[PDB]
């Protein structure tokens, strides 16, 4: 298991730096290997360190970009990247042995951060289909990516889905989740949207209540 | 740097197909201690990769057993012996005895399954975001299958354009549908000269086109 | 538990 630290915006030019907390393998008998994840989906192999010795070994395209450290005594590896430019923005993984961590989003922009306005979607008459609910909450307005989206605190999962962003022509960010539920359920069952955007410290809880008709 | 070439570019399979997917390195991959570090990974919509196999054919943990590595030298080959719904994503090879560490293109296997129609459903602005202005009205397209589905706006019966944006879910890992969203955006003032707002679906799933429709301030 | 394999070669000292 590999926990990787959160979405990060920063400034072209500037740098950045991300972690991985390894645990349930031997740290230190494994290299610990960064990969950026490309716009299309291409996987491209940053360097590794191999936390036994410390020893590391480049990409030469990142050779005096990226620097990566490892500290044994809270298995938890690093990874700076310097000198920002657009083509840095991109989603970093660590693997290592058998696993691979969820990835760091990596904005570079010299835009302010903006957290989201959050908007039921109510359900009601005209939602329903063949005995089934939907209701669901609006997203809008945020920049950078990502926003986190759960539903009661997590303990909500089935039928959910959350839609990928799309880019609005203002620059900012909108997407919607959804759930469907039976539509038995609207009085007697409470569904709260959690979103989160950690790069404006934003955290909004959003009790979705149905419409009368 | 070592090339790994991998096709095909798209697996598209029915449930219970065999699949293969083979990689070529411009180069062997034998390393001096005698083994090929030759990995294989999927990277499931939405998700990291997670490694399958290792040492051309070692199955990691929680593997099935209906994948199999096989391969040397330069030429390899990942198969599934009968596709399960839960497969979907896209695979990567990549080696570990050259450097720099090189991985090849990724294969996308997609879900062929009966067609679906979509659930329909529309929701009116929330009284919230009206107070600031705007209205946006969302029509919901849930569960379908295959992808393409035409979603048309039409506000008192005329049909709108370049006021709507869609977003698709990934395929799904369970039921390999698709779900769809298009979202309308008005100023207050343009929504409020209008009365009734209606999306319009049309899937190969459906006999005839749908329709969900709400009159504004009924709601 | 067997540990898992390596993706690669670790460096030597």
């Amino acid at each position: 298991y590999l926990q990787q630290s959160g979405a990060e915006l920063v400034r072209s030019g500037a740098s950045v730096k991300m972690s991985c907390k390894a645990s349930g393998y031997t740290f230190t008998s494994y290299n610990m290997h960064w990969v950026k994840q490309t716009p299309g989906q291409g996987l491209e192999w940053i360097g590794y360190i191999y936390p036994g010795n410390g020893v590391t070994n480049f990409n030469q395209k990142f050779k005096g970009k990226a620097t990566l450290t490892a500290d044994t005594s809270s298995s938890t590896a690093y990874m700076q990247i310097s000198s920002l430019t657009s083509e840095d923005s991109a989603v970093y993984f660590c693997a290592s042995a058998a696993y691979w961590g969820q990835g760091t989003l990596v904005t570079v922009s010299s835009a302010s951060t903006k957290g989201p306005s959050v908007f039921p979607l109510a359900p009601s008459s005209k939602s329903t289909s063949g005995g089934t609910a939907a209701l669901g909450c609006l997203v809008k307005d945020y920049f950078p990516e990502p926003v986190t989206v759960s539903w009661n605190s997590g303990a909500l999962t089935s039928g959910v889905h959350t839609f990928p962003a799309v880019l609005q022509s203002s620059g900012l960010y909108s997407l919607s989740s959804v759930v469907t539920v039976p539509s038995s359920s609207l009085g007697t069952q409470t569904y709260i949207c959690n979103v989160n955007h950690k790069p404006s410290n934003t955290k909004v809880d959003k009790k979705v209540e149905p419409k009368s008709c | 740097d070592v090339v790994m070439t991998q096709t095909p570019l798209t697996l598209s399979v029915t449930i219970g197909q065999p699949a293969s997917i083979s990689c070529k390195s411009s180069q062997s991959l034998l390393y001096s201690d005698g083994k090929t570090y030759l990995n294989w990974l999927l990277q499931r919509p939405g998700q990291s990769p997670k490694r399958l196999i290792s040492l051309v054919s070692e199955l990691d943990s929680g593997v099935p057993d209906r994948f199999t590595g096989s391969g040397s030298g330069t030429d390899f080959t990942l198969k599934i012996s009968r596709v399960e719904a839960e497969d979907l994503g896209v695979y990567y090879c990549w080696q570990g005895t050259h450097f720099p560490r090189t991985f090849g293109g990724g294969t996308k296997l997609e879900i062929k399954r009966t067609v679906a129609a979509p659930s329909v459903f529309i929701f009116p602005p929330s009284d919230e975001q009206l107070k600031s202005g705007t209205a946006s009205v969302v029509c919901l397209l849930n569960n379908f299958y295959p992808r393409e589905a035409k979603v048309q706006w039409k506000v008192d019966n005329a049909l709108q354009s370049g006021n709507s944006q869609e977003s698709v879910t990934e395929q799904d890992s369970k039921d390999s549908t698709y779900s769809l969203s298009s979202t309308l955006t008005l100023s207050k003032a343009d929504y409020e000269k209008h009365k009734v707002y209606a999306c319009e679906v049309t899937h190969q799933g459906l006999s005839s086109p749908v329709t969900k429709s709400f009159n504004r301030g009924e709601c | 538990p067997a540990p898992p394999n390596a993706n690669d070669p670790a460096p030597p000292n």
